């Protein structure tokens, strides 16, 4: 801590790392394969 | 920390979630 060591945060948040996985899952759910390759 | 030009000059000092207190001004995670 005297010693000139940080620790910087991430980006993305736990929480936008978790709404992320949500769209994912939505998506995979309600849509199959279509919403990788075009629209949902 | 800056950023640039047209941009203009404006800095983040990089404390981990430590205040401006030691130093617009918006106090950031
Ligand atoms: C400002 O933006 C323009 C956008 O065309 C860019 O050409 C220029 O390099 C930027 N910086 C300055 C100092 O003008
Ligand atoms: C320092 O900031 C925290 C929030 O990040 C706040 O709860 C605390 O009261 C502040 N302390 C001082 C002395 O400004």
């Amino acid at each position: 801590k005297f010693n000139g060591l940080t620790v910087l945060p991430p980006l993305l948040t736990d929480e936008m790392i978790a709404q992320y996985t949500s769209a994912l899952l939505a998506g995979t759910i309600t849509s199959g394969w279509t919403f990788g390759a075009g629209a949902a | 920390i800056t950023p640039g030009t047209n941009t203009s000059n404006q800095v983040a000092v990089l404390y981990q979630g430590v205040n401006c207190t030691e130093v617009n001004v918006f106090q950031t995670r």
